[PDB]
């Protein structure tokens, strides 16, 4: 009732994953590229806007 | 009905933080 | 849809754009749309009197990409609120041109729950009693919250109409997340303490240790392994999840289709092992987070109960009842005395990430059915198999690729929470995630 249905869960995964088109290192440097850049992108920017505001809101508020 | 454009949303967005930005200020130099 | 329907026009709404935007003005508007989250995020709501209270809803402050005591303090609730309400009126058959005033109604709801969630986020406390703030400050609180949630209802439909890339959630909740790396990575915020100055950012600190101390070994040892300030033995482990995160995201399940009704367009379907991609995480951190507000509102009133005491016991980390066996251990070193708590947080995890995947399969219409629907739809049939056979070759893939999915995307974020790395194993999974939807998005575009 448990040894079965997991059994055949674990199996029908470790096919998947032998047949998934599991990424090279050209595609994974691609990959890593554009999320560094998109990370780069938007954390910079809210890095900034933060720096930004610190002085204001301490005038302000 | 309304429809506005991109260019009235971010007319409206900057507008809403310059009018909070006055209020903190009229606050800060009323107080 | 038509009793409501004269006050679901008066509400803004965005046109259409005439002709296909290029990659530039898409990407200038995403910056706009990202440029005004952020400054908006810093900005602070006015008529606050004191925000020295502890945080009622610091949990969900990372999913719901909000920002306390500012102006996007409700974040992209005026967005999950809408959907989340008009779908339940539709399922509940209470709802069934009609697109107009589905969303219409829509954006009409999502304010109203905007300014309801305005009222609830005041009577808390969280920017002080009530009472003495008056009824002029609480309405202008909640004036300031109503222009903000329609400021973000404004910006996902900007970008969601076509005037940018992706949706107001992925953006929001993935640029919370990266700042919120950025920042612990290069804080110029300097905690004092006996020991002296040190910086509260990790590679600043390491600067300003090899610079000031003279024990240099001392000092990268300090810079990597500090327990009070984040450290770079956590920064590293942030690209290391990342990178593994990057690494099986990128599996996929390459299927021949072969259309038939116009023939000549051979082509790939791709049936990702992230099938549904962060949606368990989504649904995991909003669980575990709306129980722990619920746990810790409920920790106040009700003290000494019964069901408050299983419910969760709080100490503001848990320290017993359910909350405690949901909440990750504090890293692998935290394991040793309690192994029970660690072993059903690892369970938990994994079995509610494949639950929430398998489900969401079903629920929104990507089961192995409605997929091969699609396929008849579009008289798309798999290369080597037949056609009556789709249904087969795809229910033999598409629920353990969920099932899966879910187990990898669970165990991942336990390996991130456990490593210590920068984000949590949520934020750095709902970063990866969603900044991967965006690569898509420009390949799609940059071959389109
Ligand atoms: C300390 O004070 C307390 C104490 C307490 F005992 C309870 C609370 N209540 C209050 C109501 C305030 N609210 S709330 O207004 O903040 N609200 C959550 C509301 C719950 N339901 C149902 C909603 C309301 C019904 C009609 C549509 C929907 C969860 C709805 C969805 N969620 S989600 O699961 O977090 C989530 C899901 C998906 C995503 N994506 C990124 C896609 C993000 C988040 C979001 C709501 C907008 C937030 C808190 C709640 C604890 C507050």
């Amino acid at each position: 009732q448990f040894v079965e249905p997991s059994r055949q869960f674990v199996k029908d995964s470790i096919r998947l994953v032998k047949r998934c088109t599991k990424p090279d290192r050209k595609e994974f440097q691609k990959i890593a590229m554009a999320t560094a850049i998109g990370f780069a992108i938007m954390g910079f920017i809210g890095f900034f806007v933060k720096l930004i505001h610190i002085p204001i809101n301490n005038i302000i508020v | 009905g309304l429809k506005v454009g991109p260019v009235p949303v971010l007319v409206m967005s900057l507008l809403f933080i310059a009018s909070v930005f006055m209020l903190h200020i009229w606050g800060k130099y009323t107080r | 849809l038509e009793v409501i329907k004269p006050f679901c026009v008066i509400l803004p709404e965005i046109q259409k754009p005439e002709r296909k935007i290029q990659f530039k003005e898409k990407v200038l508007w995403t910056a706009i749309t990202l440029f005004i989250f952020l400054v908006c995020c810093q900005i602070p709501l006015f008529g606050i009197m004191s925000s020295d209270s502890a945080d009622p809803f610091y949990w969900m402050r990372v999913i719901l990409a909000s920002n306390r005591g500012t102006l996007m303090e409700l974040g992209i609730s005026p967005i999950v609120t809408s959907g989340l309400i008009m779908q339940l009126l539709a399922g509940a058959k209470i709802i069934e041109k009609d697109r107009a005033l589905f969303n219409g109604a829509q954006k009409l709801f999502g304010m109203i729950i905007t300014i309801g969630q305005s009222i609830v986020y005041v009577m808390t406390g969280m920017y002080g009693d009530p009472s003495e703030m008056g009824a002029g400050i609480c309405l202008l609180i909640t004036i300031q919250l109503f222009v903000a949630g329609l400021i973000v209802l404004l910006l996902d439909e900007l970008l969601q109409k076509g005037y940018g890339l992706g949706s107001g959630i992925s953006l929001f909740i993935a640029t919370n997340i990266c700042e919120t790396i950025v920042w612990k990575a290069f804080s110029p915020t300097t905690v004092n303490t006996g020991r002296g100055m040190e910086f509260e950012g990790a590679i600043i600190a390491l600067f300003h240790l090899l610079a000031t101390r003279t024990d240099k070994v001392r000092a990268l040892r300090e810079a990597f392994y500090r327990q009070n300030l984040p450290n770079l033995m956590n920064l590293i482990a942030t690209i290391f999840v990342f990178a593994v995160v990057i690494y099986f995201q990128g599996f996929r399940y390459e299927l021949p289709i072969r259309s038939t009704k116009v023939r000549g367009q051979i082509g790939i379907y791709p049936i990702k092992l992230f099938y549904t991609s962060n949606i368990p995480i989504i649904l995991q951190s909003a669980l575990v987070s709306n129980l722990y507000v619920i746990s810790q509102m409920l920790s106040a009133r009700f003290s000494g109960n019964l069901l408050v005491s299983l419910l969760g016991t709080w100490s503001a980390y848990p320290v017993g009842g359910l909350c405690y066996y949901l909440s990750p251990p504090e890293s692998f070193g935290s394991v040793l005395e309690d192994p029970v708590h660690a072993v059903v947080y690892i369970v938990f995890m994994l079995g509610s990430c494949a639950f929430f995947s398998k489900t969401w399969i079903e629920v929104s219409g990507s089961s192995p059915r409605d997929i091969a629907k699609q396929f008849k739809d579009q008289g798309m049939v798999i290369n080597g198999k037949r056609e009556t056979s789709i249904y087969r070759e795809l229910k033999k893939i598409i629920p353990t690729a969920a099932a899966f999915g879910g187990l990898c995307i669970g165990a991942l974020s336990v390996l991130a929470d456990f490593l210590g790395a920068i984000g949590s194993g949520t934020g750095i999974l709902l970063a990866v995630t969603i900044i991967y939807q965006y690569f898509e998005i420009f390949v799609k575009e940059q071959s389109e």
